């Protein structure tokens, strides 16, 4: 109720220091309006360590996606036939992605 | 229209609405007499035939003596026709 | 003094602009302990902000009825405000410009020059970079010599 | 209608005839140029003035010019 | 006409390369008016690197 | 065969365009069918009369309604605390409380407050009753009818003048300089001496008795004697009350300087001597060109003689006589240039040296006027530069001007254009750079870090003029300067007293906020001149389009080919130039408005401190002084500032339509229409109606004008509503 | 050589579109296109829509000559065919247009003398003071 | 890597490797010499 959500700090140079405003909890900074703090409460996040670990995971996933993109063009590029399997694409996206997604989330 | 929505809707409400309907009549008559003043200089111009395709006589809808009697019809019809929406709703 | 405006070293309003800004930050600093992180920032800013005012009073700028330092732009009380800096620019701008001149001309004679505007010959540019240090001595000599104009 | 003229700098590369959407220009024999041919504008009453002809000309400066003039039903691209 | 590949200034005022330099590709030996075919390094607005000129609209310099 | 009577080409147009162009083509004489130089000049002459008749009728109209509907007589008796009535209003659309609201002054119904300064004008000149206004209204109406008469008069073959007569420039110059300038200012001075001065001294002199009243006790004795000093023997006292006997003197011609202390306007004795003095210079100077007597100068010979040695100016001015005497657009360019300068001249001298009693006490009137003449001056300037290139295209003879100043002008035009570009980019970068710098320092709470340059150069000039604030001690500041000692016993006491009264507008105090804005205005000037000059010089030919002069002054483009050629014509150059006009005089008028608003309000420290950054303009000028304006109505109730706020929004709405016509162009709209014209033709009942004139989209050039027009109107009206509502 | 006769032949298959004829065809000049399509293959309607061509002689009806020369260039480039086309007037007269002299305008055909052909460089035009006091323009000299 | 270095010597890359330099330089100098209106 009595802390303003903040997740950005300015460096002390060139008067920009003033942007670090009175946001609460003994911390000086920019009040965020992205709504992450509430996501985090909804996900059950309790400590920062957890946020760190989630962050490192996202970086690995970024590496994996970049790898994936080089791979599926430079080593193993799928054939026209492939991309045209619309029925299979639709089924897998509906049931795996959305379905198992919200299922495991619900977990 | 000009009875229930007008400025004197909250009161001369139908006397107010009466001759105002008699007006767009007389302006249409200017619009239709002035519409006619420009167009017709020499003879008519319509799709002459019917759906059957035989050369039927051309209509006087489009002519020099045509739109005059329409413009007259729009006046005598309008002015008189206005009076009977306030001989029935008022008188 | 010049245009009747007071010197910042003396003027009241300027010295009351000191007070207001400092006494804005000391109304914040109350809401934190002395050992804390943001207290070291609201002390350091103050120290810097109070140092800043002191360093215009020592510089000796003219402050008006406003309380703000105004500037002098012609002759010698206030040379350093504009008259010195001014040369600073015309140098470094002349530096940049003449390096850029010596690059484009140095490429010009090489079959397709347009490639060197994009895939820039870095080790050409970085040699012209240093050469462009002594540019007014070259710029003058080139105006003399008569290779400067088409 | 619009005015269209061809000047003597024409090479007769024929791009301006081939580009036109309303067939205004044609190629005629001549004695001036390496291609032995020159462009001509005998049908300017059908000219719309869209300036594809100009855009198509390779000569410097262009050897076709379209001067937008008095406008008639055809030149105004009307189908109504 | 000028010798092939010679550096020539244009003197036709309405040209995109006016008072500019070009190289002669081939001067047509016939009754043509603009025989001197010149090619330039830089294009005009109309994406063209080459044009035809008369003998009084060139000067080898 | 149909209207346009004057154009076969347009008359044969099957569409609605015929109409538009017809309206647009109406005043362009040279472009009409079967036109000659004779018809051109003659139509122009008649048209001038026509203009004059509209002007005199308009002026008479004002006087008429002030006399008939105003409170002219209540004003004279109490000028300080009565709001001058322009006109009555009879609006059947008004509601009950609206009629109460607009009943201001001593009016028996709804009325509007004049902000034209015609009251103080009149009043200062001598106008006293409604009767006077009526008689003047009749007179000037008579002059209007006379001018109309005159127009049709020299239309008949007996009274049709010859082209030779029109080309007699020397005679027109002599007559205008001696008669129109000299005699008419002499005669005014006559009016000031015989009517205005006595009226200020409280002796009402009318048609029936002037001849019987002595303006000076020993009148017309000094005049012939050469004892002119007697006319300056006893001026009005420093405690003189305007329009009353109290403190009045007898002098008719003085050099006093400063203001009439209670009214705060120039001394009518000074004005008299001024008009008289100039009158003499004009009268003597108007005998300078040769006509029918043998004595006088040749213009041609003067111009052709002025060619410097070693051809540093080429052939000098050889050939300019002909190219000017032939070219009408040249004359209109010179005329509009000069007229535009003097329009701003008027604006800048009138505010700082107001000439009218109990003006300058009228804030709203002053603001309205000064905005007025600066915008008028702007438009007039763009127009000058618009008949600039019309010359360059249609009129110029390249052979006849060979190697002159004009041809040489064309020669190095890339230098001119590129150096204007430099000068505008410089200002644009640095001024904006120093403002935005100033804002960032303001934002971070460190205004002490601002870059505030003090305007030392203007502060020097003000010092040379005698203001002592800055303490430079130069010329009219320093008591030990010949310049001081010469005129100290002439007018300087009235002058120096006025310059140093800082509650008046005369050479206001200047600080760093003044510094930035003047360089903003300089940006305004140089850039607009860049567009206009570039448009003028490249009207004839460029590298993209060498044959532009074959097309003329307005054309849409030259196609999409070889890159694209939108807004290529000098027309379009002037169009682009109008936007800078608007923006620049927008800046100048703001500058003006605020620096006064803060003076009247009693806190000049508001201006000096917030004008140094642009939020300051946004917050302290725009946001603050619209407070009352936007309140003219709310859900709770209404007040008297209804019309301005209505018109405020009106202007904004006009302003945004303009954007519509400027941004979106033809191809969309025509295809829109294309489907609509099918839609109509297969809609029954409506089928029975068909158009005579085929419906078509407005042209490019049409779109170009119509956008510009909406934009300008919206600009003007919006400001006007703001200016007036805030100042009032 | 002779211009085309103007006979009755059947137009190709089409469900109909709104893009087609209007009042202009009735009281002004509409346009007619003629060609011999070999097989039945589909074409783009220049006034919008899909339409199947028929074998033998096919004629279409348009109200502007662009709608012809958009189609003709679409019939000439794609299918490699060769169409003739001409005007119509509302009293029953015809104006034969294209190809005017059998040969298409791009490749040269004898008996087509040059019109609006200026015989100088454009910069060798006179200045527009030297064409006032007339009804003339800047190029025709 | 003749190819990789030509790319690193492309216009948009040089500009960025140049601007982070002349930006830092100006941020840096504003650190140890804070708040200048002279020199
Ligand atoms: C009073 C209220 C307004 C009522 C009527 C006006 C509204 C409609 C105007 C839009 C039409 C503009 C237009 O027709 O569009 C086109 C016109 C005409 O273009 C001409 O179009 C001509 C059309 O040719 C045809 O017509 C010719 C003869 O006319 C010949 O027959 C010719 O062969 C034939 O081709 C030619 O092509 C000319 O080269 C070409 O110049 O453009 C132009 O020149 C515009 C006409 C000159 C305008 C003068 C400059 C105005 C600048 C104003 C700046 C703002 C002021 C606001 C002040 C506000 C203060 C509060
Ligand atoms: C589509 C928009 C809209 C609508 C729905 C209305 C509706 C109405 N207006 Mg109108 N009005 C409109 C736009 C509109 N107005 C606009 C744009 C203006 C110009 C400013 C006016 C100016 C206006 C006036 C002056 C008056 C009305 C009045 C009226 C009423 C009677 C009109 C009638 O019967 O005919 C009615 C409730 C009348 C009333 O009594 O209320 C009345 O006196 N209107
Ligand atoms: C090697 C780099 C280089 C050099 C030495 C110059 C030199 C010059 N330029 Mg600049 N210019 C450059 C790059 C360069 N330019 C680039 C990259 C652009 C595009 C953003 C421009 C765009 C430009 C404009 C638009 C103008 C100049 C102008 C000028 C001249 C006046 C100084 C000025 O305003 O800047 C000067 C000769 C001005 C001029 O010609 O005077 C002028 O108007 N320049
Ligand atoms: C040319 C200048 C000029 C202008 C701008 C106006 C403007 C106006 N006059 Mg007009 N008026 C003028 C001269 C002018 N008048 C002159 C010279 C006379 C004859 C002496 C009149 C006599 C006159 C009358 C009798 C009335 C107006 C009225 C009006 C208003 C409504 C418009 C109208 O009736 O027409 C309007 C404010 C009407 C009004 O005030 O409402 C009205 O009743 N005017
Ligand atoms: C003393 C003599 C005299 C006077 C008082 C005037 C006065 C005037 N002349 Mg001039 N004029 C004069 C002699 C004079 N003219 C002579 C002798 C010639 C011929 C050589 C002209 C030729 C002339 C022209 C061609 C025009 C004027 C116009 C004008 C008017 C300018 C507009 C304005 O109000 O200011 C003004 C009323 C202009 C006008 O508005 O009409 C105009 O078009 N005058
Ligand atoms: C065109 C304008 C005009 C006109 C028509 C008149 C007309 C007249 N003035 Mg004059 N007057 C004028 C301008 C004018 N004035 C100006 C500009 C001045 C200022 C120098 C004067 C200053 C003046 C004085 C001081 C006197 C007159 C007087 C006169 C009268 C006698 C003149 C005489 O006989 O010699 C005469 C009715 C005399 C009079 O009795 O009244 C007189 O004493 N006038
Ligand atoms: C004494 C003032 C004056 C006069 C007599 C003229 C006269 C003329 N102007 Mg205008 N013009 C003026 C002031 C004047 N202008 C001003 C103040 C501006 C700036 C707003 C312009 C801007 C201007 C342009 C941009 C153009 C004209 C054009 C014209 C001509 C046709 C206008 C038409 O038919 O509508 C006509 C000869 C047109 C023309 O044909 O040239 C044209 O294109 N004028
Ligand atoms: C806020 C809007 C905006 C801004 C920031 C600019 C900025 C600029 N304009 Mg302007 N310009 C604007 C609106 C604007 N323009 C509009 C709406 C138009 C009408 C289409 C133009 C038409 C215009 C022209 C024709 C020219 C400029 C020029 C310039 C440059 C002037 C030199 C300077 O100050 O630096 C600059 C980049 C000048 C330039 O580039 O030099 C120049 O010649 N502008
Ligand atoms: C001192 C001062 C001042 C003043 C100033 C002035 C007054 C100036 C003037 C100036 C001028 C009057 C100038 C002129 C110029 C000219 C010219 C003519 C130029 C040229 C240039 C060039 C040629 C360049 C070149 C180059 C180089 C060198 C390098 C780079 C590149 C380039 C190429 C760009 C003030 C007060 C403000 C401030 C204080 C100080
Ligand atoms: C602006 C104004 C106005 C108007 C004005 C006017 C427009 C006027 C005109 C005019 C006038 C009002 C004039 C008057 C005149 C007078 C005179 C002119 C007289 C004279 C007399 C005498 C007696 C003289 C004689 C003589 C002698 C003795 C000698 C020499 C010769 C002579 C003959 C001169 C008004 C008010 C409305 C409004 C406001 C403002
Ligand atoms: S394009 Fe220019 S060159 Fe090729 S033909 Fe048409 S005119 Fe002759
Ligand atoms: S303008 Fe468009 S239409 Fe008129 S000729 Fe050149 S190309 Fe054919
Ligand atoms: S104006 Fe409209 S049409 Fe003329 S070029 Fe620019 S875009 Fe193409």
């Amino acid at each position: 109720t009595h802390i303003k959500p903040s997740a950005q700090v300015v460096w002390p140079i060139v008067g920009q220091e003033i942007l670090n405003g009175d946001v609460g909890g003994g911390f000086q900074g920019i009040q965020i309006t992205s709504g992450f703090f509430q996501l985090w409460r909804a996900s059950g996040i309790t400590s920062e360590l957890q946020l760190y670990t989630t962050a490192i995971g996202g970086l690995v996933m970024a590496a994996a996606m970049f790898f994936a993109g080089w791979f599926h063009y430079h080593k193993a590029a799928p054939k026209l036939e492939w991309f045209q399997n619309v029925e299979s694409m639709l089924n897998h996206h509906l049931g795996g992605l959305l379905g198992l997604g919200s299922l495991a989330w619900a977990g | 229209p000009f009875i229930k929505l007008g400025p004197l809707r909250n009161v001369t409400a139908e006397i107010a609405g009466s001759l105002s309907a008699a007006g767009l009549v007389l302006i249409l008559a200017l619009c239709l007499s002035i519409y006619g003043s420009a167009q017709f200089q020499s003879t008519p111009s319509i799709g002459v035939k019917t759906l059957s395709g035989r050369s039927v006589a051309r209509d006087p809808l489009f002519s020099a003596d045509g739109w005059s009697e329409f413009a007259a019809g729009f006046l005598v019809g309008g002015e008189a026709g206005v009076a009977w929406a306030y001989v029935c709703t008022q008188i | 003094d010049i245009a009747g405006l007071t010197p910042c070293s003396e003027s009241k309003a300027y010295a009351k602009l000191e007070k207001k800004e400092l006494k804005t930050l000391e109304k914040r600093l109350k809401q934190y302990e002395a050992d804390s992180a943001p207290a070291v920032a609201l002390k350091a800013t103050m120290e810097r902000t109070k140092a800043r005012f002191a360093n215009y009073a020592k510089a000796g700028l003219l402050c008006g009825n406003d309380g703000l330092p105004h500037l002098i732009a012609d002759p010698y009380g206030h040379a350093g405000e504009v008259f010195i800096p001014t040369f600073g620019f015309l140098y470094v701008a002349g530096y940049i410009g003449y390096v850029g001149r010596q690059y484009l001309i140095a490429v010009k004679g090489e079959a397709k020059p347009t490639d060197k505007e994009i895939i820039i010959d870095v080790p050409l540019a970085t040699k012209l970079a240093w050469q462009g240090a002594g540019w007014p001595l070259a710029a003058v000599q080139e105006l003399q010599r008569g290779t400067l104009l088409e | 209608a619009h005015i269209v003229k061809i000047y003597d700098t024409c090479i007769g590369c024929t791009q301006c005839v081939r580009a036109c959407p309303l067939d205004v220009l044609e190629m005629v024999p001549w004695d001036g140029c390496k291609a032995s041919q020159m462009a001509s504008a005998p049908r300017t009453e059908d000219c719309v003035g869209c300036k594809r002809c100009e855009t198509a000309c390779p000569t410097d400066f262009l050897s076709v010019r379209v001067y937008l003039g008095s406008e008639s039903t055809r030149s105004m691209g009307l189908s109504y | 006409g000028p010798k092939r590949g010679s550096l020539v200034k244009i003197l036709r005022p309405e040209s995109y390369w006016f008072n500019q330099v070009g190289k002669v590709v081939s001067v047509d030996q016939s009754g043509v008016r603009y025989p001197v075919v010149v090619r330039f390094e830089n294009q005009n607005y109309a994406g063209v690197t080459t044009n035809n000129y008369a003998l009084d609209e060139v000067v080898a310099a | 065969k149909l209207f346009p009577k004057f154009s076969q080409g347009l008359a044969q147009d099957p569409t609605t365009r015929r109409i538009w162009y017809g309206l647009a083509m109406a005043h362009d004489f040279e472009s009409h069918d079967g036109m000659t130089e004779e018809n051109l000049y003659q139509k122009i002459f008649a048209s001038h009369f026509g203009q004059l008749s509209i002007i005199f009728l308009w002026t008479s109209g004002n006087l008429f309604h002030v006399a008939w509907q105003g409170n002219f007589e209540q004003w004279v008796t109490d000028p300080v605390h009565i709001r001058p009535i322009a006109h009555a209003i009879w609006d059947p659309h008004f509601g009950q409380p609206a009629v109460e609201a607009f009943t201001r002054g001593g009016a028996s119904g709804p009325v509007n407050i004049s902000t034209s300064g015609v009251y103080q004008w009149w009043y200062t000149i001598g106008m006293r009753t409604n009767q006077d206004l009526y008689v003047g209204s009749v007179f000037l109406a008579l002059v209007s009818a006379i001018f109309l008469f005159a127009g049709w008069l020299h239309l008949q073959p007996n009274f049709q003048p010859s082209l030779s007569w029109f080309k007699d420039a020397e005679s027109r110059l002599n007559h205008h300089l001696s008669g129109l300038f000299g005699v008419s200012s002499l005669a005014w001075t006559g009016h000031l001496v015989h009517v205005a001065i006595p009226e200020s001294r409280g002796q009402h002199v009318g048609w029936d008795n002037f001849l019987s009243v002595l303006p000076h006790p020993q009148g017309l004795t000094p005049f012939f004697t050469g004892n002119w000093a007697a006319y300056a023997q006893s001026p009005d006292t420093a405690s003189h009350v305007f329009g009353t006997a109290q403190g009045s003197g007898q002098a008719i011609l003085t050099f006093l300087g400063g203001f009439h202390p209670q009214t705060q306007s120039l001394w009518l004795t000074d004005m008299a001597h001024h008009h008289l003095a100039i009158a003499v210079i004009f009268i003597v100077a108007g005998h300078m060109y040769r006509t029918n007597f043998g004595i006088g100068h040749r213009m041609q010979a003067i111009l052709e003689a002025h060619t410097p040695p070693s051809g540093s100016l080429g052939a000098g001015h050889k050939g300019l006589f002909d190219t000017v005497n032939n070219s009408l657009h040249f004359q209109l360019g010179l005329a509009l240039a000069s007229v535009g300068t003097i329009t701003s001249l008027v604006a800048q001298h009138m505010y700082s040296l107001p000439p009218y009693a109990f003006q300058a006490i009228d804030f709203t009137t002053q603001a309205a006027l000064y905005t007025h003449h600066q915008y008028i001056a702007g438009f007039i300037m763009c127009g000058a530069f618009a008949h600039g290139a019309i010359f360059f295209i249609r009129d110029y003879d390249p052979e006849q001007n060979k190697g002159n100043v004009l041809a040489r002008m064309l020669d190095h035009k890339e230098a001119l254009i590129s150096h204007l570009s430099w000068v505008s980019l410089f200002l644009g970068f640095h001024t904006l750079g120093l403002y935005v710098h100033n804002d960032v320092m303001q934002a971070f709470g460190t205004p002490e870090k601002q870059i505030l340059i003090e305007p030392v150069f203007a502060q020097w000039i003000q010092a040379a003029h005698g203001k002592a604030l800055y303490g430079f001690d130069f010329l009219l500041s320093s008591k030990t300067s010949a310049a001081f000692a010469n005129g100290q016993s002439l007018w300087l006491p009235g002058w120096l007293d006025a310059i140093n009264n800082n509650q008046n507008s005369l050479f206001l105090t200047i600080g760093p906020g003044d510094f930035l804005v003047h360089h903003a205005i300089a940006l305004g000037l140089h850039t607009t001149t860049l567009i206009l000059v570039k448009g003028a010089l490249d009207a004839r030919g460029s590298k993209l389009m060498p044959d532009k002069k074959d097309f003329g002054y307005s054309f849409p483009c030259d196609g999409p080919g070889r890159g694209g050629t939108c807004d290529i014509s000098a027309y379009d150059a002037f169009y682009l130039a109008v936007f800078w006009m608007l923006n620049t005089i927008g800046w100048v008028t703001f500058y003006w408005h605020w620096k006064h608003l803060t003076l009247w309000q009693g806190n000049v420290a508001q201006f000096d401190e917030s004008s140094t950054y642009l939020m300051g303009w946004l917050r302290d000028y725009l946001w603050l002084n619209s407070s009352q304006l936007i309140n003219g109505y709310n859900p709770f109730g209404m007040n008297s500032l209804s019309v301005w706020a209505w018109t405020f929004l009106f202007g904004h709405l006009i302003y945004a339509t303009g954007f519509m016509f400027l941004i979106s162009w033809r191809g969309y709209w025509q295809e829109l229409i294309e489907t609509l014209v099918w839609a109509h033709e297969k809609t029954p009942l409506a089928n029975l109606v068909y158009w005579k004139d085929k419906p078509v989209a407005l042209s490019i050039v049409q779109a170009r004008l119509v956008g510009l027009a909406h934009f300008s109107v919206g600009y003007i009206f919006t400001y006007a509503a703001f200016l007036i509502a805030s100042t009032s | 050589t002779v211009p085309t006769l103007n006979p009755d032949t059947p137009s190709p298959i089409f469900g109909g579109s709104t893009g087609g004829l209007l009042r202009k065809a009735q009281t002004e000049e509409f346009y007619v296109i003629t060609w011999e399509a070999k097989k039945e293959q589909i074409f783009e309607m220049p006034t919008g829509g899909a339409a199947i061509m028929r074998q033998g002689p096919n004629l279409l009806k348009f109200g502007k000559k662009e709608q012809c020369l958009a189609l003709t260039t679409q019939l000439r480039n794609k299918f490699k065919l060769t169409p003739c086309f001409y005007r119509v007037f509302p009293d029953g007269k015809v104006q034969y247009l294209h190809p005017a002299d059998g040969v298409y305008p791009e490749k040269v055909n004898a008996g087509r003398v040059g019109a609006n052909q200026n015989m100088r460089r454009i910069g060798q035009n006179v200045n527009p003071i030297k064409v006032k006091f007339s009804g003339r323009m800047m190029s025709p000299a | 890597m003749k190819d990789f270095t030509t790319y690193l010597s492309t216009a948009p890359v040089i500009a960025t490797i140049w601007f982070t330099f002349t930006a830092g330089l100006l941020i840096e100098i504003n650190r140890y010499f804070p708040d200048p209106l002279v020199f």
